[PDB]
């Protein structure tokens, strides 16, 4: 099956920094890709998905690109709320896989 | 929109536990539902996943066998049989749901945009 | 009449009276100058004919036409669904058409910068073809159609036909046309030009569903007097044939004498949306089902009206079974699948066979002592005397008419793509730029278009007790709402809308 | 008022630019710059 | 013509509406899954040939008439069983003009009006069916309440009388007989009255010919109008080609092939294909120098232009007339079983006893009322004729 | 009252009833894998147009065929057997097995093939005037699938010999 | 009337017709003491 | 009357399409007739 | 009458009482019996 790579397995950044998440497919999924950031004790949260879309209620800084094999998640303007581990998943097909995940880091 | 699982126990290995979501504020009938755990200290990973109608299920391989995914739409929540637990199903278990609704007008695959919603989830450990 | 005063209005509304509907749409439209005032012959070889299947022989004209015939052009969604919940069954009836406050104008170009003006004595020549003398491409499902949004201006578009080719050479056979040979009007910035159609007779379309099955159409609480054959053997073992005979009952309901059976079918290859149950190999050519005309093959697209997929099953579709249409903003060549809206075909599955599999079987032998019975299975069934089937639904999105081809014989006319087919559709309506001898002087005009189309309806007297099944908007927070224009100003119609909510009893 | 003095709606006709000569499917986005002006008098009878 | 019997029409589902399913009768085959209705009402069935006629033509007129209402309680006390008449209750009746509910006139079923005239019938019980899936309902299924149409209610001195007009339909053809060639064909399995003639291995449902609908597969049955057997062979009959008809006594299930009656379509080899034999050849390939002409054979074959055949004919026991399904198209709408094809049958006849209510309690109680009154009534059915 | 007999030739073809110059707006199935490979799946859709004629929808489609033996008049090009009856269309009725003539009104042959004659349906008259709507007689009506894909079985097609008549069909009588 | 002859029918239906609905219910009742 | 000018498609009373073990509005296996919720009569919509 | 209208209100009543049955329940001992009584009178009367 389709597997998924993030790199850096974890990131630390300040308030206000610009973070990048990469994670690749082992084979094109297409455009199909979400991303999801997670905060201990809680339920994930679906930040951007089918690669470039932002999930509603998600704020402006959040952004997502990339096709086929290589896909990014950008974060400009870091806030306190922003430090979690974030999670990509190819939609394309079955089963659906996730990434490691990236821990940002205060 | 909400989405809370139940059911969630401390068994033996070899153990059956069902798990169930209770679902409210959105119509049951329109999406497809998925289970989600998560190992402790690891990555999410998907289980399985059903139809609207409950007439089309998939599975992870892992679980595949002993698993049975169940819907009930008259009264909304989605059911998971666990059969033959062993050592490394231990897993904070979430109850999601796809963000594409079922429209009977197209045909189409509903889980391209992933999982909106996601319970918070039920704990299950076997020892 | 004059320069200054404008030859027509802008009604755009519809009106719901009784048992009809009239609607009333007014677009705007700009028409250039097509191939510099010239009639062009055109081939596959202009194309680069890569093979037979595409090759063909045509001629590309100055003239422009207008084509109405998408359902969308005189219905809002809500009007739409206002129709589809209420009526089991709509029919065109008459067509009145305006085309004024015509403005032509002339392009002056000096340097990098191009100037635009009013040319007060230009023409515009329009006519339509009532007697049907003209190749007829308005049955062939063609973009440049009045838009959906009544505020966007659209382009009207280039007319061209073919004829009889022999890979991309003509043949003796093959016509001509020079519509410059029909009269025509011509009109300046202050004529105008209308005319009336009338619908010849057609049946109504069917807005329903069938709340029964053909095969289901029994009474569950008795007994046939018909006998069906049980048994042909009385247990294991040699020389153990036996007749017997159980009579045909609620218990067992397949084995039922019947009085009509379901409709024709071509069988479609079945396409899986979740892509890894598909095969790993290129079938979109190869395994399609196609029919051969004079050496050429062409797909069976959409093809007979057959359901889209079995209960249970309904990630699959038939592979040029069903009506695939755009979303907005989709590209050209090779999209994915998200991008696409693949229709269902669901509603007629009570009366019709699925796309995808075997109508039936039948006996291949003479079953003997020697020789066990054998079945095979039919994968395309003609017409049969006892057959009923339901006619392809059309969308909010979908064409309205074709035309009927002028032939010896033809069975149940009703177009493959749905629709009211007719032996006289409304006519073609053909436009172009009359030139300017400057070489010409580089043209263009902009105009007002109406189309009124009388709707007759059929109401339910149904007596169905618990409620329907409808068209309503879901009801949930949305970055927009369907049917509506984005934040751009782009409209967009989000899904198909068939036309089947209302039951009927079979 | 439940039926108050009626909204009075007005727009300029949009009139386009050259079309592109071969013909394209969407939309024309293309406009002649362009804007209206003239007199507006109404009267009222008061008690 | 005209024809006058005794019926008998008992209280069903004790006043109640009830779903029924496969599920309740416990029915696991998909094929054979079926989700409906039972109602309390009864109805008329006059379709067979048998109860307007003893021992071309087409209908023309019909008058129905419902006379000499007999409404009977009935009381248990110990073992006796007391009967008694009820003067003041009524019978309700009434005709679907509008062809608004599920029309089961047309399945062969039974309950029709007796053969001969001095038996006395029992009125069959209303039921329709429904969309289903698997033993579930689908959201496009319809319930009907009878009740919600308005009748006539008649005590012991009150009749019903009501009369239709046939549409036209074409004369029933009842004689017996290029450029023309015979009409379509879909092969049935061919089956030997002589046993040892037949294969040792049970084909009854194996080997029949059969068409899919939306998942389940339905028995050709008895499938399109073809000669039952080649000229000089009697021994062979289509194995779901014909309609079989049992004798006075013959048993529900398994009965022995001496019970039932076999009917022949050998009248109509002249212009129709035998059921049990291939349509015909045709080429397989492109002949050539090294490729020898190839043929196949025709096991099912469609309309083609040319074609003529003739109808499957009509028997004393048959069903005279079936209600054409509303759909946008058919083709050649006669019933394959036999009779006249028609969008507006004679209407269904449905009929009730209205529930009478025992004793009621002397403190009010918002529940609907479960205890009745045991009865029943009976009368004189008249249905007349014109045949043309 | 009969219908008048059709005294001309359709200077159209059936598939060619389009505009050259416009597309559809339908969308057909294009492309089911990416690339070469293995776990290669994708369902890429496409606008129908003038490039491609062959996969536009349509609305009629040719009328209904039962398939003769082709037969050349050039001898050496034929079969050196006695195909005359045992490689005839037939029909069956009663036992008897009656020679299928003319048969159903259908092309004599394709364009460019003026040699080959349809074995029984020919009156040797041509009938090619009728191509325009109609099948060659020769030729099978079209392929129809077979089966159901997976990703174990791959999609099958099967030849159609013979079809009866279907909804949305047009076709030509036989020419006097 | 008399005994043995019905004083009413049974009437249950919707009728709708422009801007008006008809509704008309009929039921049975029992009436103790 | 309603006599809206609204483009878009309004939200309408439906029943649901799922397969269930018995349908909205009408009698079980036992006859018992059951109305599964309370339909209010506000759908349709209006400018204020 | 939801779905397509903004608005309804009743005009006319009609109301109708038919077919009428007195029964009697005679009780002897531990059986209870049912006739009609055909004498019997309900009465009946609206306050306007
Ligand atoms: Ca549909």
């Amino acid at each position: 099956d389709i597997q998924m790579t993030q790199s850096p397995s974890s990131v630390s950044a300040s308030v206000g920094d610009r973070v990048t998440i990469t994670c690749r497919a082992s084979q094109g999924i297409n455009s199909y890709l979400a991303w999801y950031q997670q905060k201990p004790g809680k339920a994930p949260k679906l930040l951007i998905y089918a690669a470039s879309s932002l999930e509603s209620g998600v704020p402006s800084r959040f952004s997502g690109s990339g096709s086929g094999t290589d896909f990014t998640l950008t974060i400009s303007s870091l806030q306190p709320e922003d430090f979690a581990t974030y999670y990509c998943q190819q939609a394309n097909s079955f089963p659906l896989t996730f990434g490691g995940g990236t821990k940002v880091d205060i | 929109v909400q989405l809370v699982e139940s059911g969630g126990g401390l068994v033996k290995p070899g153990g059956s536990l069902r798990l169930s979501c209770a679902t409210s504020g959105f119509t049951f009938s329109d999406y497809y539902m998925s289970w989600i755990r998560q190992a402790p200290g690891k990555g999410l990973e998907w289980v399985s996943y059903i139809s609207s109608s409950g007439s089309t299920i998939y599975y992870a391989d892992s679980v595949k066998g002993r698993f049975t995914m169940s819907r009930d739409n008259a009264k909304n929540s989605l059911f998971l049989r666990m059969n033959s637990l062993r050592a490394e199903d231990t897993a904070v278990y979430y109850c999601a749901r796809d963000q594409i609704t079922v429209d009977r007008e197209v045909i189409r695959a509903h889980y391209y945009y992933g999982m909106d919603v996601w319970g918070q989830g039920t704990t299950v450990t076997v020892s | 009449d004059g320069v200054g005063s404008s030859s027509g209005n802008w009604h755009c509304d519809s009106q719901w009276l009784g048992d009809r509907v009239i609607t009333t749409s007014t677009r705007t439209w700009a028409l250039p100058t097509y191939n510099n005032h010239l009639y062009k012959q055109i081939s596959n070889s202009t194309s680069g004919g890569s093979s037979n299947d595409n090759a063909y022989f045509g001629y590309s004209t100055p003239w422009g036409y207008f084509d109405f015939n998408r359902f969308h052009c005189h219905f809002s969604p809500r009007d739409w669904q206002r129709l589809i919940n209420n009526n089991w069954g709509f029919r065109p009836k008459r067509l009145n058409f305006k085309l004024f406050n015509i403005q032509v104008k002339e392009v002056t170009d000096n340097n990098g910068v191009k100037t635009i003006a009013n040319n007060l004595t230009s023409t515009v020549q329009v006519f339509t073809d009532s007697d049907y003398q003209l190749p007829y491409v308005l049955g062939s499902a063609h973009e440049g159609c009045l838009p959906p949004f009544p505020a966007d201006v659209f382009m009207i578009p280039q007319y061209g036909y073919l004829t009889l080719n022999d890979g991309s050479q003509a043949v003796g056979r093959s016509s001509f046309y020079c519509l410059e040979y029909f009269p025509s009007q011509m009109l300046r910035t202050g004529n105008n030009f209308q005319f009336s159609y009338e619908f010849e007779n057609v049946p109504f379309h069917s807005s329903y569903a069938h709340s029964q099955s053909l095969d289901r159409l029994m009474n569950p609480l008795i007994d046939q007097y018909l006998y069906y054959l049980s048994k042909t053997i009385n247990g294991s073992g040699q020389n153990q044939q036996t007749l017997k005979f159980s009579v045909a009952g609620p218990s067992n309901m397949a084995v039922q004498g019947r009085n009509y059976i379901p409709g024709p079918s071509y069988r479609q290859q079945r396409v899986s949306t979740t892509v890894t149950q598909n095969n790993n190999s290129e079938f979109a050519w190869p395994g399609a089902s196609s029919w051969a005309l004079n050496g050429r093959n062409s797909l069976m697209n959409p093809g007979p009206a057959m359901a889209s997929h079995k209960e249970g099953e309904d990630r699959f579709f038939p592979l040029s079974g069903s009506l695939i249409f755009g979303k907005q903003g989709t590209g050209r060549d090779n999209v994915d699948a998200d991008k696409v809206m693949i229709t269902n075909e669901e509603e007629i599955k009570t009366t019709n066979p699925v796309a995808t599999e075997s109508y039936g079987q039948v006996a291949t032998n003479h079953q003997s002592a020697q020789a066990q019975a054998q079945t095979g299975w039919v994968q395309n069934q003609g017409i049969l005397p006892g057959m009923v089937w339901q006619d392809r639904d059309v969308y909010l999105q979908g064409p309205i008419w074709a035309k009927i081809p002028h032939t010896d014989g033809n069975f149940h006319p009703s177009p493959l793509m749905g629709g009211f087919g007719m032996k006289h559709p409304p006519p073609q309506i053909l436009i172009k730029n009359t030139p300017v001898p400057a070489s010409f002087i580089t043209q263009y005009s902009t105009g007002q278009v109406s189309v009124e189309i009388e709707w007759e309806l059929q109401k339910e007297n149904s007596k169905r007790w618990n409620p329907e099944i409808q068209y309503t908007s879901n009801y949930y927070k949305s970055n927009n709402v369907e049917f509506a224009v984005n934040t751009e100003g782009v409209y967009s119609e989000p899904r198909p809308i068939g036309t089947r909510y209302l039951t009927r009893n079979l | 008022m439940k039926h108050p003095p009626p909204q009075i709606l007005i727009k300029n006709t949009p009139v386009p630019a050259d079309p592109p000569t071969a013909f394209n499917k969407d939309k024309l986005n293309s406009f002649i710059t362009q804007y209206s002006t003239g007199q507006v008098s109404v009267e009222i009878e008061w008690e």
